[PDB]
């Protein structure tokens, strides 16, 4: 096959990468914005998220494909804010190069980052913010405000921050052997066209979206002590035997004797006594009418998917089938469970059934209303990805301050560190502290101002931070601000990102060099 | 700028498409679609829905004015330009300015809340439920279409359509318009148009013996010799006079349903089963055997025989509801009989657009000046606040007053008019007499809007200028295009 | 007899050595309804429970419509005297060999077993039972008849594992020590 070897693979592979990675960095920071991706079959997405961008850009050379799945991973880790995470190990690269000409050896390199890395917990540390630390009223506010940026939502944060904070209080749930976590991705987001965000309604528990397929049900149910029974089962004309086949009298009995065991089957539901009734498959008006003399609300074209979690929360046993231990079809009792209020109430020319008070399983859902897909398809995923941070924040308290000043702060805790290691794994840590300020200077690029005015000034009070340990503060001094482009402490800004984001972000930044640094040699295979 | 003349050109174009489709001066361009056919019309909302363009970026606002008229359910005389007409003066900024949209995005803001506020001063009430001023306030939309010759009859099925199939819950008018059926029918005229209480079809009777009238129907919505004989004897014990199925009708069933004295139809689709089940009051049956004494005829006074030159059409004739409320759901119609396919397609969209007027009427009883004052109205605050503000914002800002201005500007070229003098004297006049002076839709002079008889409600302002607004804005938060990404 | 588990997800840092059987694949989750399982038998199915059908040609001669709903009835009786006998042995634990080969499963035998509170798995590889049969020490069962007490084993708590998403099935203790244990260990990285 075709085989190169040398320099041409690393310098084809550093070229590959920048080139991508130049166009997400536009979206870095608050004054980002969006981008299309033109995908020749007819869909396209604009947003600034790199998760979905990576997996829908085509890698043409495979090494482009290792930042791919780096972004792949921060789903799993954080998810929120892959703006400011992906494009830290795209710099690396760059200053790689010149490396590599020089007599360093490429593990030598990998080295030097790893000693830099190993000892910047301890640099996180000194600058890490414990769970009170500042004003921190809900202590969630302080941190909603911060999830705005990064995205074109900030201009909502003034009911944003309410909303996120608000909902997830009743998340709250004991699992994993008496551990106190929020159940993440069990929220379900609801979009509506018209009006703006101050519409949107929050629900205290699970809300499904769907209304009565027979206008004449009943729409209201009020009350305590809701049951709700999802039924899966397909009611439908039944087909013929394995092909063996078969008075077309007697034949259409078939069908008489189905349809009357059909209606039979729901008779065993009403005696269940559950107030709101589920089923996948469509049905006609035979069957249909049956649900209205029932008077329990029923819903037809449910998603499995929904279902799932409606079993979960509420704990009530999913039937896909009506069956026991003998040959009756029946729907026994204890598959029923309960809810402290439910009721439907009607939203944007529709209605949902608000199910609140799960004893089984609590979560939250957040019913918005917006301009239009185009104008929520940002304001979805952003808000999906909030749901990690707020999640972070009360799994564990420690945070760091935004804005370019964890970046700022490890130039100069690299600056004596280089010192002091030396010999030749100190020009690696100048070129590592050099790449990690990057990130901060293409903050102002997006912003059309100076950032070597700001970085210059910025790390001055940095210094006299670190340079002074006994310090009341004549010194010291951080936070970044775009608006003004002034140097001001960020607990009245209010921008405050968790420490673990950061420092998982630099974790996976590590190897993600590496393995490019890695490759001696890339060959293709031609396909068959 | 590499990413950035993508986006502005993909929009520019569009402008000159829709720009005829405004005015009762509004023109009509011809276009020729790739299924090889041809569409000529003056509506946007079709054309923009079906029109193939290279640039992604511009398949994006094609969406917008669908979303207006789901959303709203106006726009599409006036409004429509103005979803693409942001975008015309924001082009001398990227390559003037050299600034990154966020300003725009505040300067919109604050232009915005003081667009909100002169459509305030200039509201006023008006009664919804009045002929007098709401009989003129219908033909206002519409009088851009070719109905103005039968605009006088055309008002007449609007204003009373309003008022029978609408009712309330109370909140307002709400209901749904979709259940509402209008048939149309080419040839001949509109003299013969008349408010029915029940279903017209289009399909013919399957047997010749079988006589058309009928007193009080009963609807039914559904070896072999002697199979569908026992069968058409189960149809037959309620002695139903009208059996409706939607597959086909064997010869068979022609000579064994005779015997009962009923009329079978086939052919018929699910969207008229829906209709007739609840005009009719009967239920739709699945299986055959299910018919019983529940699914008899409610409500339906005659049957008469509306014929063609060509084929038999099915035809019920007007009833009425003994009362001896509930207006969520309506069972009415409004038979159409149209001169030629031309204004027969436009009366069907003025009809369903003049009950989303008169909705929007209703669901905000102030009324604002329309024809044109209120977008030269605003223009006179938002230049003056340009010249209050002083600072940064002001050149996105004071921008924004040219959008204004040149939303009338688009009638005058439709008319022919001269812009220059014309609106120099609007801005001169709204500055000092009074916002009510407009542009005529005809002679194009400074007749005031008050005495010319045309107005538009402030929900229809507001609405459709804050959307427009937060549409433009997708574009513009569009820093990059990527093209060859292949999913 | 040393078993490389490779899961997506975590660090190496988490990379531990589980003492007793492992499971890579899980339950068919549909159903879901027992959270874990405790002090019950685990057994080895090499069958699957599906209605019979032959290889050959199969006419089924329908005189009545009352039969159609009947032979549905006998297979769900002739499926659950498989499980009536298994619920009388006491084994919540099962474990079915591949399942896209030929007779697959029915959508009953998961209300079957969820009354019964028996936890069953399947798409498990031929030569993967000969793996856990060693460790475990538990006899294969290829038919009903010759399912019994003493070809089962027992352990005395299942648990099952689940981060990052990806949930693993987790075997602890051992009841009859065999000359010929197993163990196995489950792999843990960002990436394949």
């Amino acid at each position: 096959g075709e085989k190169i070897s040398g320099d041409d693979i690393r310098n084809q592979n550093v070229l590959a990468t920048m080139a991508v990675a130049n166009v997400v960095k536009s979206s870095l920071g608050p004054v980002g914005l969006d981008k299309m991706l033109v995908d020749d079959i007819g869909d396209f997405t604009v947003t600034n998220d790199g998760a979905t961008i990576l997996s829908l850009l085509d890698v043409q050379h495979p090494a482009g494909k290792i930042l791919v799945e780096l972004a792949q991973q921060q789903d799993r880790e954080i998810g929120d804010g892959t703006t400011s995470v992906v494009i830290i190990a795209s710099e690396l690269l760059k200053r790689a190069n010149e490396l590599v000409k020089n007599k360093i050896h490429p593990t030598t390199i990998i080295t030097g980052f790893r000693v830099a890395l190993r000892e910047a917990i301890r640099f996180i540390n000194e600058v890490l913010s414990t769970s009170v630390d500042t004003l921190g009223k809900e202590t969630l506010i302080n941190i909603a405000k911060t999830s705005m940026s990064s995205k074109i939502i900030g201009a909502d944060s003034d009911f944003f921050s309410n909303m996120v904070v608000d909902a997830l209080l009743a998340v709250k749930t004991q699992n994993s052997k008496g551990e106190i976590k929020y159940p993440v991705k069990a929220v379900n987001v609801l979009k509506a066209h018209g009006k703006s965000a101050t519409e949107s309604l929050l629900v205290p528990g699970y809300a499904l979206n769907c209304t009565v397929a027979s206008q004449a049900m009943p729409k209201r149910i009020a009350g305590g002590n809701v049951k709700i029974a999802c039924l899966d089962l397909n009611l439908q004309k039944a087909r013929m035997a394995m092909g063996v086949q078969i008075d077309p009298e007697q034949l259409e009995q078939i069908r008489k004797r189905e349809a009357g065991i059909v209606l039979e089957r729901v008779k065993k539901i009403i005696d269940a006594g559950a107030q709101v009734v589920l089923t996948t498959k469509g049905i006609d008006d035979l069957c249909l009418k049956e649900f209205v003399e029932a008077k329990i609300m029923g819903v037809r074209r449910c998603k499995k998917e929904d279902l799932r979690r409606i079993a979960r929360a509420t704990g009530a046993t999913l039937v896909s089938s009506m069956s026991n231990l003998e040959g009756e079809e029946t729907f026994e009792s204890s598959y029923l469970g309960l809810c402290d209020e439910v009721v439907q109430a009607k939203f944007s020319d529709d209605e949902c059934i608000l199910i609140k008070g799960t004893s089984k399983h609590s979560s939250s859902s957040i019913i918005l209303r917006g301009a239009n897909d185009y104008s929520l398809d940002e304001m979805e995923r952003s808000l999906h990805d909030s749901l990690s941070v707020v999640k972070r924040t009360l799994e564990s308290g420690n945070v760091v301050p935004g804005g370019g000043c964890v970046e700022a702060a490890l130039n100069i805790y690299l600056d004596n560190f280089a010192t002091t290691v030396g010999s030749r794994e100190q020009l690696a840590i100048a070129e590592f502290a050099a790449a990690l300020l990057i990130i901060p200077k293409t903050l102002a690029v997006n912003a059309a101002k100076d950032s070597s005015e700001l970085v210059a000034k910025l790390r001055s009070y940095h210094a006299a931070s670190q340079m002074a340990k006994p310090e009341r503060r004549s010194y010291r001094n951080y936070g970044l601000d775009l608006i003004r482009g002034k140097i001001v402490d960020e607990i009245h800004a209010g921008v405050l990102e968790p420490t673990i984001s950061k420092v998982k972000s630099l974790k996976s930044a590590l190897e993600a060099c590496v393995a490019i640094l890695r490759i001696d040699t890339m060959i293709t295979v031609d396909p068959e | 700028r590499q990413a950035q003349i993508s986006n502005i050109t993909a929009a520019k174009a569009v402008a000159d498409v829709i720009r005829t489709c405004l005015g009762p001066k509004a023109m009509l361009k011809m276009l020729l679609d790739p299924m090889g056919g041809l569409v000529l019309t003056n509506d946007g909302h079709a054309i923009l829905r079906e029109i193939d363009v290279a640039h992604p970026a511009a398949k994006s606002m094609l969406e917008l004015s669908r979303t207006q008229d789901e959303e709203v359910g106006d726009g599409t005389t006036t409004v429509i330009i103005l979803a693409g007409e942001i975008l015309a003066q924001c082009a001398p900024y990227l390559i003037e300015k050299n600034i990154h949209p966020v300003i725009i995005i505040q300067a919109l803001k604050k232009a915005l809340t003081d667009a909100l506020e002169v459509i305030k001063q200039v509201s006023k009430p008006v009664d919804v439920e009045n002929d007098a001023a709401m009989k003129k306030l219908i033909q206002a939309s519409i009088g851009t279409k070719y109905v103005i010759h039968w605009s006088e009859k055309m008002c007449e099925l609007a204003l009373d359509a309003v008022k029978t199939v609408r009712k309330d819950l109370p909140n307002f008018e709400i209901d749904i318009k979709r259940y509402v059926r209008v048939e149309k029918i080419p040839g001949g005229d509109v003299l013969d148009s008349r408010v029915l209480k029940g279903v017209l079809l289009n399909k013919d009777v399957v047997h010749p013996k079988m006589s058309r009238h009928i007193e009080n129907p009963r609807v039914v919505l559904l070896i072999e010799e002697e199979q569908v004989q026992l069968m058409c004897e189960q149809i037959l014990a309620v002695r139903p006079t009208l059996v409706i199925t939607e597959k086909g009708v064997s010869d068979l069933a022609q000579h064994y349903l005779l015997k009962g004295g009923c009329s079978v139809l086939r052919r018929v689709k699910k969207s008229d089963n829906n209709r007739i089940a609840r005009v009719t009051g009967a239920t739709i049956v699945n299986r055959v055997e299910d018919l019983k004494e529940s699914d008899v005829g409610t409500n339906c006074g005659l049957f008469k025989v509306e014929m063609i030159g060509d084929e038999y059409f099915s035809f019920l004739d007007n009833c009425k509801e003994p009362l001896e409320g509930s207006g969520l759901q309506k069972a009415c119609t409004i038979m159409l009989r149209g001169g030629s396919k031309d204004i027969l397609n436009e009366i069907d969209r003025n009809l369903q657009d003049a009950m989303a007027v008169a909705r929007n009427v209703m669901l905000s009883p102030s009324l604002s000046p329309g024809g044109g004052a209120t977008e030269m109205a605003v223009s006179v605050k938002l230049a003056e606040k340009a010249k209050q503000l002083e600072g940064i914002q002001q050149w996105p800002y004071q921008a924004v007053a040219d959008a204004m201005e040149c939303i009338p500007r688009t009638l005058i070229q439709n008319a022919g008019g001269d812009p220059i003098r014309l609106l120099s004297q609007l801005r001169a006049k709204h500055a000092q007499g009074n916002f009510t002076t407009g542009i005529d839709g005809d002679k194009g002079k400074i007749v005031d809007m008050v005495s010319y008889g045309i107005w538009e409600p402030e929900v229809i302002k507001q609405q459709s200028v804050k959307t427009a607004i937060e549409s433009a804005c997708l574009l513009l938060r569009v820093d990059d295009i990527v093209s060859g990404v292949r999913k | 007899d040393i078993r490389l588990v490779k899961k997506v997800g975590g660090t190496i840092d988490d990379t531990e050595m589980i003492d007793g059987v492992v499971l890579t694949q899980t339950a068919i989750k549909s159903a879901g309804g027992p959270t874990r399982k405790e002090k019950a038998k685990i057994g080895l199915i090499q069958f699957q429970i599906s209605p019979p059908k032959p290889d050959t040609e199969n006419n089924i001669i329908v005189n009545d419509y009352r039969q159609m709903d009947k032979i549905l009835k006998e297979e769900r009786a002739y499926l659950l005297n498989i499980c009536k006998k298994i619920k009388k042995a006491k084994c919540n634990v099962l474990l079915i060999q591949k399942s896209i080969l030929r007779d697959a499963v029915n959508d009953l035998a998961l209300h079957f077993l969820s009354k019964l509170n028996i936890m069953v798995v399947k798409d498990i590889e031929r030569e993967e039972i000969e793996f856990l049969s060693k460790g475990l020490g538990c006899k294969p069962i290829a038919d009903i008849e010759l399912f019994t007490e003493d070809r089962l084993g027992s352990a005395d708590l299942v648990e099952e594992i689940d981060s990052d998403g990806s949930k693993i099935v987790r075997v602890t203790g051992i009841r009859n020590n065999n000359a010929r244990p197993t163990v196995s260990v489950v792999i843990r990285g960002a990436n394949n």
